């Protein structure tokens, strides 16, 4: 076998994303027969260039599990990607760390393979058009640029939440994201500041293929906006130092291979 | 309710250059603020912050749960969940005179520059 071409030829363009239907796993694993356990798939047709590795922090959001697993897989597998599909559950009742969250899975997915792309996808996401290639660039790439939430386009210039995706060498060059940011808003602006700090610019799909649907939710007790998250985004220069992959510490209390991805059950202790 | 950036920017203009704070500055603010929420609600440290500018009612408004506040804008938490902004707007002229634009902590952090993307074209 030979290398995928560079656009694949299974893409089918913009999808009709609805919430209705209720989902079945068995039925996803029935609809995927390719996906091995632990939620990881290899084109058999041609070699991929794209090792991806997708990180989803996550919290009490089954449901929302079921939905993205069953949108995501065949899209996926459509863009011909060399992917594993890793959530990454915090433990416990602090508040939600999103950021840290990400770079555990990045340390724990590096165990199971050589990836060399992070996509770091928020659990409530699905992407509108399947040409919004879920794999890096060049440049660190936002994806869920047109999400439905802000009217179907990027609220600011400087939004890099949702679903991003940066190749192994860029998250490294960052030191990786903060691991100080408890409770809602902030972390992914202080990646974003991150990432202007080492010279690198946005890559981003236009707003058509980057549509992107939110899956609805009353507001997480558990992830109040972060009171001190306006400050802590002011000195990432200095703290993007002593605040990342090189501090990153945690404990884990489960690593679950199901057929349709790989949970990690992790401890990341609390607010210092 | 949700609002869009162009109806937030048409509702505020009372507010445009009042102590100097643009349109734009304001556009860019309030996103930050309450994602252009008007019934948003946020606890912060014991207090609670309102609406769409988040007024505070820890001295700014009269609350339920803190009734001796100064409630400096003489005015009921409640009147500011709402979508009529005149008082909303005429409380944060008051927080602008009294406290200043920096009682909005998303401003210098993300209001500092790149403004022009906050611009409403629309009439
Ligand atoms: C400092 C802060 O709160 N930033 C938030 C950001 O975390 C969030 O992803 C985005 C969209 O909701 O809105 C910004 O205001
Ligand atoms: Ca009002």
């Amino acid at each position: 076998l030979t290398a995928c071409p560079e656009e694949s030829p299974l893409l089918v363009g913009p999808m009709l994303i609805e919430f209705n239907i209720p989902v079945d796993l068995k039925l996803v694993e029935q609809q995927n027969p390719k996906v091995k356990l632990g939620g990881r798939y290899t084109p058999m047709d041609c070699i991929s260039p794209h090792k991806v590795a997708i990180i989803i922090p996550f919290r009490n959001r089954q449901e929302h599990l079921k939905y993205w697993l069953y949108y995501l897989h065949p899209i996926l597998q459509r863009q011909q990607l060399d992917y594993g599909i890793y959530v990454i559950n915090q433990a416990g009742e602090s508040m939600f760390n999103r950021a840290k969250l990400l770079n555990v899975g990045f340390k724990e997915a590096l165990k199971d393979y050589d990836y060399n792309c992070f996509v770091f996808s928020d659990v409530d996401l699905i992407p509108m058009n399947d040409h919004n290639t879920y794999r890096c660039f060049s440049q660190p790439r936002h994806i869920s640029v047109a999400m439905d939430k802000f009217g179907f386009s990027l609220p600011y210039v400087q939004y890099f939440g949702g679903v991003s995706a940066l190749s192994k060498q860029q998250f490294l060059s960052i030191n990786g994201f903060p691991n100080n940011y408890w409770g809602w808003g902030g972390e992914d602006d202080d990646i974003y500041n991150r990432l202007a700090f080492r010279g690198m610019s946005v890559s981003r799909p236009n707003a058509v293929i980057g549509k992107t649907r939110m899956i609805r939710h009353s507001r997480d007790k558990k992830n109040e906006p972060n009171p001190q998250r306006f400050d802590r985004i002011a000195h990432t220069k200095e703290t993007m130092l002593s605040d990342g992959l090189n501090s990153l510490t945690y404990m884990v209390l489960e690593v679950q291979r199901y057929p349709l991805y790989t949970k990690i059950t992790v401890d990341i202790g609390t607010p210092s | 309710t949700e609002l869009t950036k162009c109806k937030v920017s048409h509702a505020i203009k009372d507010i445009d250059g009042y102590q100097g704070i643009s349109l734009l500055e304001w556009a860019c603010v309030l996103f930050h603020t309450s994602g252009y929420d008007t019934q948003a609600v946020v606890n912060d440290n014991g207090s609670t912050e309102y609406g769409l500018f988040q007024i505070s009612d820890r001295f700014w408004c009269k609350s339920s749960e803190f009734p001796e506040s100064e409630n400096i804008c003489g005015i009921s938490c409640d009147k500011l969940l709402d979508d009529e902004l005149d008082d909303d707007i005429a409380c944060a002229k008051k927080i602008l005179a009294i406290k200043g634009i920096d009682y909005w902590k998303a401003y210098k952090p993300m209001c500092s520059e790149k403004l022009e993307q906050w611009r409403c074209e629309k009439p």
